[PDB]
């Protein structure tokens, strides 16, 4: 669960 | 009861530092990146960035590299914008929001923090009630108001009875006619209630930090 | 980087009635990997920071009320209002959440049809604290009155005056829809106490004959 990964990447 | 606090309103010259602070309390502060959101009067959203809140890294969108740095003190869950070399278009509301659990959206907001850029120094405004010449016959309905003239820089926040008189208020914009601001607010309440019962206009301008309490008696 | 294109940019509807708006993105928004359509959309009402309404596309933001449909995939979306209501006037953005940098649209802004209205008009005459320091404002509140096309001649012993006054509009209210105006004319002391008879006198849609407010030196 992040939240600091954002997008689709 | 997730909250994000930013700080106050700020004014500043052309070429100044400013930095603006973004408090977030109610979740764990690590697990959640910080955006920045800029909005010049009148104009639409503009993404400026993100800062990952367990590394620290910052990534800037292309219009905000060299002038703008984000930070953090993760021991206070403080997000900050510092932006340097100030001009005429970094006048603008400023908002921090965080990133969703989804990562996919902002999922809460703070209030946003009003950057204005002039040379002109800090006046604090004078406030005056605003009574009819005539008692009320029979409209059954007063309407009552407060204006606060000569005012630098903006904002304003105009309220009537600490909040609890919110419905029939119009507050105006402001309009700069010389170099100071002028603003003016209306209430409208049953004759059955005024003068009987106390209304009270609170100006609040932080820059000078002048709040006042008026009463409009007569 | 990817651009996002919101129409119409903006549209004025009557309440219950129903609303579309499309954002259109420039590369597709949409992964196989989650089988999500990384694309959201944000409400902000005047004055207020942005509020999360949908994201992946079609799902609610908790608490969100039922009125609000998200709608789309890939490149094409759509935001709908069953029925609007009064509190729905704001400027609805979407962005782009797949890829740096995390762009919005343009936004469309959403405006109320409502009944022609008459402004309730108000006039006020200086406070002392004000005629005291030497300056005199005369203000006069239009209040509550639709549509926002609205015209105000001041009357000094009959004679119209149009210099030293300024004017100002509020936003369409969130709650009876309506627009209202407030009116300052800013003189000295002894100009505003070498004449007796002042009027703000008022002309709308609504009446072919003005609204005329006055007052007298008591």
């Amino acid at each position: 669960g992040a939240g600091n990964q954002p997008g689709a990447n | 009861q997730i909250q994000l606090v930013q700080s106050g309103p700020e004014l500043k010259k052309p070429g100044e530092t400013v930095k603006i602070s973004c408090k977030a309390s109610g979740y764990t502060f690590t697990n959640y990146g910080m955006n920045w959101v800029k909005q010049a009067p009148g104009k639409g959203l503009k993404w400026m960035g993100w800062i990952n809140s367990n590394t620290g890294e910052p990534t800037y969108a292309e219009e905000f590299k060299g002038r703008f740095a984000f930070s953090l003190e993760t021991s206070a869950s403080t997000a900050y914008l510092q932006i340097n070399n100030l001009k005429n278009e970094d006048t603008a509301t400023y908002f921090c929001a965080r990133w969703a659990n989804c990562g996919c959206a902002m999922d809460y907001w703070g209030q946003g923090t009003t950057v204005t850029v002039s040379s002109a120094k800090t006046t604090p405004p004078s406030v005056y009630p605003l009574a009819p010449g005539s008692a009320a016959q029979t409209n059954s309905m007063v309407t009552l108001g407060c204006l606060v003239k000569g005012y630098f820089p903006e904002p304003v926040t105009v309220t009537w009875n600490s909040g609890s008189l919110s419905s029939g208020v119009h507050t105006f914009p402001a309009v700069l006619q010389s170099d100071l601001y002028t603003l003016s607010s209306s209430v409208t309440v049953p004759s059955s209630t005024w003068p009987s019962e106390t209304v009270t206009c609170n100006v609040a301008h932080p820059a000078s930090s002048t709040k006042v309490d008026k009463k409009i008696v007569p | 980087d990817i651009v996002m294109t919101q129409s119409p940019s903006s549209l004025t509807v009557t309440a219950g009635e129903k609303v579309s708006m499309s954002c259109k993105s420039s590369q597709s928004l949409f992964t196989s990997g989650k089988q999500k359509n990384y694309l959201t959309w944000y409400q902000q009402k005047p004055g207020q920071p942005p509020k999360l309404l949908i994201y992946w596309a079609s799902t609610r933001n908790s608490g969100l009320p039922d009125r609000f449909t998200g709608s789309g995939s890939g490149t094409d979306f759509t935001l709908t209002i069953s029925s609007v209501q009064a509190e729905d006037l704001a400027v609805y953005y979407c962005q782009n959440d797949y890829s740096y940098p995390f762009t919005f649209g343009s936004g469309t802004k959403l405006e109320i049809k409502r009944a022609d209205a008459a402004p309730t008009v108000s006039i006020f005459p200086p406070s002392s604290e004000q005629l005291t320091s030497g300056g005199a404002s005369v203000v006069c509140f239009l209040n509550n009155f639709y549509p926002k096309d609205i015209n105000v001649k001041w009357k000094i012993d009959g004679s119209e005056r149009q210099n030293g006054v300024l004017n100002s509009w509020t936003d369409q209210d969130s709650k009876d829809s309506t627009y209202s105006m407030s009116s300052t004319l800013t003189l000295t002391k002894d100009e505003y106490e070498r004449h007796n008879s002042y009027t703000c006198e008022a002309t709308h849609k609504t009446s072919t004959s003005p609204i005329v407010k006055s007052f007298n030196r008591n």
